[PDB]
């Protein structure tokens, strides 16, 4: 036996960092009673098989950390010190602040006279770091209190993906999962540094390589990912659409598209209206006044019944495929080579290697994360990847898909629970002021007359009803609908988002902020503005693991505590391994994990902090009364707790949903109190509840499916690593989305050697088929109105086809593809004192703002200081030696870092000019460690765009000087 | 006995191995600075049994050959460290017969530390300024005897780190050397007949580190 582990109890957990979702085994002293003694990998976990990157490996030093918050703290207005307080105090005095701010600021009707029932005086940030049950419960707490400004991490990295893939495939999620990477014949890694930022992903990427796959990295920088790829193709910042456009044209020129897949399963055959056109960088219906498009001009030619007309022959010159051929004609190798900075030889090599996966029995996958989509055309970048994957027949298949790598361990789940301004849980939109009744809300659901189109979003009413019945089970959904707040249909959707919250805060238009499991003082672009803007809050609530640059902004650099009147409540929460619950990984795997050690000191799980805090407000209204009390009073928080504390188990079961009476549905009998088997058995009449329709099937009468640790697989499942009995994924355990596209019309897979589903005598075999019905009877994209994979996507703001508009301003004056330079539906100074393109990115060893990893000696050991990576060219220009201290400055601020002179950074040729790029990690902050440096967001602009509301943290102008 | 196969053609330099080694033995962190490299700690020490060394090499075309070397004791079949230390006290350094682990005992506080380092052709041994104890990779001999993989081998996500019976690991090294050669035609196994940590180098081992081979 091993003395260290000998007397410790062994529990399983899931890594609290990135969205790979690696398994841990935790060892806790005193047979579970005491502290953790060891944390390492779960050797039985199918994703990581016991392997951990340094972030996962060091989780012991995260949990058992002497710098962790021990009890609630209080900073009094204008004070320069923390006063330790009790929970009883913190949660009461917080509950008083909420109720006061609400009572005073709560308006029942907007200027237009439409019912809204909301406060715009309180904003919430966070978080993808909470359990799925905490994120849901938190979202509903804030919405009962009538908040609309509810945002988190997803807005920055995740928000561009959802519209792009939703438009293209019908859903916003990663199409496949991590294990599936091993089945790919070519892996294109672009806008991702996966070897550093999803490191266990590279277990499966290199098993793709072991079996003959080509690994391609397309990145402005040579990274640790680049070190292990067959092909490194250097691309200059923002030249991605040119790169992908040239690939689309290459695929069509050389006839490498999967013809049958394209004809049957994409919208290639659909006839676009005569109103659609494209000239010199502009589509038809362009309004120069409002810088918007009239998208009705892009509509399909509809048949007698209102169904889009199809020409299966693909001849009609207004066939999507023919308009597609016309549009990408301009993206020739010479033009694309020139703008990307990638040589014509190496472009051909990458196109040849990747477009070869157009073979029916070859699968190509694309991995991307955040790096490349931090501008107004991020959505069109992903759309270009969706369209390539549709042409080659890579969507639905094993080793295929669009692998949109999620960031945080539960950013998938936190988004699924609607912790963004525009979505309730289950991605049902937050109603606007003009959706005055529940019927009107349900009327906005589009329909299809096509008898081969499932059009599953038709069931929205069942989900919205079931959701209102989970919050307000004693009320009719139609009545319950009036309790929750609404946004102005007048205003811009981005007016309720991340960037505008800082802009509003800086204009003192917020009383209170919840910074719940986030570090906005380092995470927010243009930190100086944000740190100042926080001083214009009355009260601030930081729930976190450690004191940090947000909690303690008032005593930050060049801040005088005396002058700052912000009342701050710091609440210390328990670490992942100190609580039970579920997180959804990038693959939609909803994984259950268990407590190992008891919460450290007087720290609580987030669910207990928010439930107690709400319970205080609830009783505060029962005592005093005040503004519209029905939503707070009537909210069903009794189904959230057992034994006077937050119950992950019970919340999970509510989110799944159960029958509220004896119910006949789907030709099956169900008794009151029974768990809903799946979202197929939800109802609009109020018979059923379900906090999240996507969760319907996660926790059935059969038990907690998320908690299954069962590696049982049929041969066909084992051949591609579905692991359908390991945990559970939405929707209803469909591991690979659009899998109906992986077979012909007879139900035979395109690649039998790597089948996802297969029609074998009467049944689909392998994965859970994504859409019921016999082979050849239904269009494979069930969440799409028309049922097809969208090459042409007229729902997008920028146009139905991706088109290169320059996301760079300063170094560019000529679009070589049109007379339209910048995004015509989206001001930068470009001061010549700042001539270099600054960029921010991650190293393997640190996490986010480094609030967590700057507290871990071993991660600080490996990466102790903010650095600045520069080419040998810029080094000799600025007279900067490797390791020399440097000043990096912009219009927004400046900082010092250690120079790393490397050939891994190169100058870009932009309009026959050497433009030097300089690289910074945003993992640093003034709080810790000593000589660590501060956030790289001192330099970044807080200017976004009115569509995405995302700041440009990846290409911003800076100067770098020796010290 | 037991053997490591380190296929350096799969290393992402994630440094999972470096952190996992310290987490298992609960070793303290060094005081480090950035001096224009990601590499840290710079060298092995009393408290660091393994550091990942980063080397950038020029190549015509875009990018570089980025060389990653997770350094540990080689656990040599005929340890120069033992032979040296046995002139002072036969016991300070012992070879475990079942695993093949070369282990430094507490009696290394008696022997000459600087002299046992010099005897080492890989420059592995490190002295405690206080104790005068020699410390290095102990092979996770603890875990191996109890049927667990070494901490650095378990944590490794790329398949760079392999561990097992020396017959099986020799077989894997020869097989993998053949396959890797197809892309890196100058790939060589580090001192296959002398050491129990067989590194597969993609090129001249001296590029990875000056003491990468005896
Ligand atoms: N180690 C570590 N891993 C993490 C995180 C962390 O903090 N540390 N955070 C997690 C989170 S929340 C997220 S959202 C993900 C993000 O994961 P990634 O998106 O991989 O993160 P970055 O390293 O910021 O950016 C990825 C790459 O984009 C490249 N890039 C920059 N500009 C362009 C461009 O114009 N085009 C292209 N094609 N590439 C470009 C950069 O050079 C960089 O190598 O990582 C997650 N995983
Ligand atoms: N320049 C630049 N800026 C960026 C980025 C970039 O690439 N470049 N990336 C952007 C992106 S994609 C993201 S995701 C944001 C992230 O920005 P933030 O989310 O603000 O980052 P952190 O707060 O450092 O990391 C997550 C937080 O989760 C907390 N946490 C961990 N476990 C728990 C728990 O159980 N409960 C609670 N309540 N909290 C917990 C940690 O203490 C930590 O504070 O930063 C953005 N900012
Ligand atoms: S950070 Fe991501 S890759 Fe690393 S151990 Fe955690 S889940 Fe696995
Ligand atoms: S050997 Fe494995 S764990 Fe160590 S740095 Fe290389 S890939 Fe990471
Ligand atoms: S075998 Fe054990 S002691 Fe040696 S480097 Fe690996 S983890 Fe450290
Ligand atoms: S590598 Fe050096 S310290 Fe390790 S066994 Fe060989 S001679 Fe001794
Ligand atoms: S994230
Ligand atoms: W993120």
């Amino acid at each position: 036996e091993l003395q260290k582990l000998q007397w410790a109890k062994q529990t399983t957990s899931i890594c609290c960092y990135c969205a790979v979702g690696c398994g841990l085994i935790v060892h806790t002293a005193k047979d579970g009673q005491g502290r953790a003694v060891n944390v390492e990998g779960d050797p039985d976990h199918p994703i990581n098989e016991g392997s951990l990157c340094p972030k996962g490996a060091s989780i012991f030093q995260l949990g058992e950390n002497d710098q962790r918050g021990t009890q609630p703290l209080y900073r009094a207005p204008f004070s320069d010190t923390w006063k330790p307080v009790t929970w009883d105090f913190a949660l009461t005095e917080i509950a008083k602040r909420i109720k006061k701010t609400r009572d005073a600021s709560f308006t029942e009707k907007n200027a237009a006279g439409d019912l809204v029932n909301r406060t715009e005086a309180i904003a919430s940030f966070g978080s993808a770091a909470m359990d799925n049950e905490e994120c849901w419960a938190y979202g509903n707490i804030l919405r009962s209190l009538g908040l609309v400004y509810i945002e988190h991490q997803a807005r920055i990295x995740h928000s561009p993906t959802v519209p792009a893939l939703a438009e293209s495939f019908g859903r916003g999620a990663m199409t496949n999962h991590w294990n599936d990477l091993a089945n790919s014949d070519c892996i294109l890694i672009m806008g991702s540094n996966a070897a550093e930022n999803h490191p266990i992903a590279f277990k499966w990427v290199l098993r793709a390589k072991d079996k003959g796959a080509t690994l391609i990295h397309v990145d402005p920088r040579f990274t640790r990912t680049s070190a292990r790829c067959d092909v490194y193709a250097p691309i200059r910042s923002g030249a991605d659409i040119p790169f992908l456009g040239g690939l689309i044209k290459y695929i069509l020129d050389n006839k490498l598209y999967f013809t049958d897949y394209v004809r049957e399963y994409t919208n290639a055959s659909l006839i676009v209206g005569e109103k659609f056109s494209f000239k010199d960088g502009l589509f038809s219906g362009y309004d120069a006044a409002n810088k918007k498009y009239d998208k009705s001009m892009w509509a399909f030619e509809l048949d007698a019944n209102g169904v889009p007309k199809r020409d299966p022959a693909l001849k009609h010159p207004r066939c999507v495929i023919n308009l597609l051929k016309k549009h990408y004609e301009r993206y020739n190798l010479d033009k694309v080579a020139a703008i990307t900075g990638t040589s014509k030889e190496q472009l051909q090599q990458v196109y040849k290697a990747y477009a070869a996966t157009g073979k029916p029995d070859k699968a190509g996958t694309i991995m991307y994360a955040m790096g490349w989509t931090q501008h107004s055309v991020g959505v069109q970048n992903i759309r270009a990847m969706a369209m390539i994957q549709l042409l080659l027949g890579n969507i639905g298949v094993a080793g295929g898909g669009v692998n949109a790598l999620r960031g945080e361990s539960n950013v998938q789940g936190s988004t699924d629970q609607g912790l963004l301004a525009h979505i309730w849980p289950g991605y049902n939109p937050v109603p606007n002021s003009k959706a005055a009744t529940l019927e009107l809300y349900n009327a906005a659901t589009p329909q299809s007359k096509d008898p081969m189109s499932v059009n599953w979003w038709q069931n929205r009413p069942k989900y919205v009803a079931s959701y209102l019945k989970a919050l307000y089970p004693d009320e009719e959904p139609a009545a319950a609908y009036d309790y929750l707040p609404r946004i102005d249909a007048g205003r811009k959707l981005t007016d309720y988002f991340w960037l505008n919250i800082f802009e509003k805060m800086d204009k003192g238009e917020f009383k209170g902020l919840f910074a719940w499991g986030m570090n906005p003082a380092c995470g927010g672009a243009n930190a100086n503005k944000n740190r100042k803007a926080m001083g214009k809050l009355e009260w601030l609530v930081n729930v976190n693991l450690f004191e940090n640059e947000t909690s303690s902004f008032w005593k930050g650099p060049g801040m005088n505590p005396a002058e700052i009147g912000t009342e701050v409540f710091f609440l210390p929460c328990c670490v992942s391994i100190e609580k039970e619950g579920s997180v959804a990984n990038s693959g939609r795997w909803m994984q259950w994990r268990y407590r190992g050690p008891k919460p450290y000191a007087e720290t609580k799980p987030d669910g207990d902090i928010m439930l107690d805090m709400f319970k205080k407000v609830r009783e505060l209204y029962a005592k005093e009364g005040g503004a519209y009390p029905a939503p707070i009073a009537k909210l069903n928080i009794a189904d959230w707790e057992e034994h006077n504390e937050f119950s992950p188990t019970k919340v999970a079961k509510l989110m799944n949903g159960y029958f509220l009476k004896d119910t006949e549905v789907g030709g099956k009998q169900f008794k009151k109190g029974q768990q809903v088997p799946s979202f197929a058995f939800l109802t609009a009449d109020g018979s059923t509840c379900s906090g999240n329709w996507l969760h319907a099937g996660s926790f059935t009468d059969a038990g907690n499916l998320m908690a299954r640790r069962d590696k049982t697989q049929t041969p066909e499942q084992a051949r591609i690593g579905l692991f359908p009995n390991w945990s559970f994924c939405w929707p209803v355990n469909r591991r690979i989305l659009y899998n109906r596209a992986s077979v012909d019309k007879t139900g035979k897979p395109w690649n039998p050697a790597k089948a996802v589903i297969e029609w074998k005598d009467g049944k689909w075999v392998g994965d859970v088929v994504d859409g019921g019905g016999d082979p050849g009877t239904k269009h494979p994209f069930i969440m799409q109105t028309h049922g097809f994979g969208a090459l042409y996507g007229p729902g997008r703001e920028e146009g139905p086809f991706p088109e290169h508009y320059e996301p760079l301003e300063c170094p560019v004056s000529k679009n070589p593809f049109s007379k339209q330079l910048h995004n015509p539906v989206a001001k930068a100074v470009c001061d010549p004192r700042y001539p270099f393109i600054g960029t921010t990115y991650r190293v393997t060893e640190h996490w986010q703002t480094g609030l967590m990893t700057r507290r871990c000696a071993w991660l600080v050991e490996a990466e102790p200081q903010i650095f600045c990576e520069i080419s040998k060219e810029l080094a000799k220009l600025r007279g900067i030696g490797n390791g020399d201290t440097v000043k990096v400055s912009s219009l927004r601020g400046a900082l010092e870092a250690v120079a790393i002179v490397t050939e891994r950074i190169r100058p870009f040729k932009i309009e026959g000019v050497d433009v030097h790029m300089v690289g910074l990690p945003w993992h640093y902050g003034w709080m810790v460690p000593k000589n660590g440096g501060d956030t790289a967001n001192l330099l970044t602009p807080s200017a976004g765009d009115p569509n995405t509301g995302i700041p440009e943290t990846k290409a911003f102008m800076v100067d770098v000087r020796k010290v | 006995g037991k053997m490591f196969f380190v296929d350096l053609s799969r290393c992402t330099a994630c440094r999972g191995c470096q952190i996992a080694c310290k987490q298992w033995k609960n070793l303290p962190a060094e005081e480090t600075r950035n001096t224009g490299s990601h590499q840290n700690p710079p060298d092995l020490s009393y408290v660091t049994l393994k550091t990942v060394r980063f080397t950038e090499k020029s190549r015509k075309g875009p990018g570089i050959d980025w060389l990653f070397f997770p350094e540990q004791c080689r656990h040599c079949v005929e340890p120069p460290c033992k032979g040296q230390a046995d002139v002072d006290l036969e016991g300070a350094v012992v070879k475990d017969e079942t695993t093949g682990a070369v282990l430094f005992t507490e009696l290394t506080a008696k022997v000459d530390g600087e002299s046992v380092r010099s005897a080492c052709p890989y420059d592995i041994p490190r002295i405690d300024p206080v104790t005068k104890r020699l410390s290095k990779c102990d092979m996770c001999n603890d875990r191996v005897q109890n049927g667990l993989l070494p901490a650095c081998v378990k944590t490794c996500p790329t398949g760079t780190m392999n561990f097992g019976d020396e017959q099986e690991m020799l077989a894997l090294a020869e097989k993998r050397l053949a396959e890797v050669k197809k892309t890196y035609p100058g790939a060589v196994l580090g001192d296959p007949n002398d050491v129990r940590v067989v590194y597969l180098f993609t090129r001249d081992p001296k590029d990875f580190y000056e003491h990468a081979v005896a």
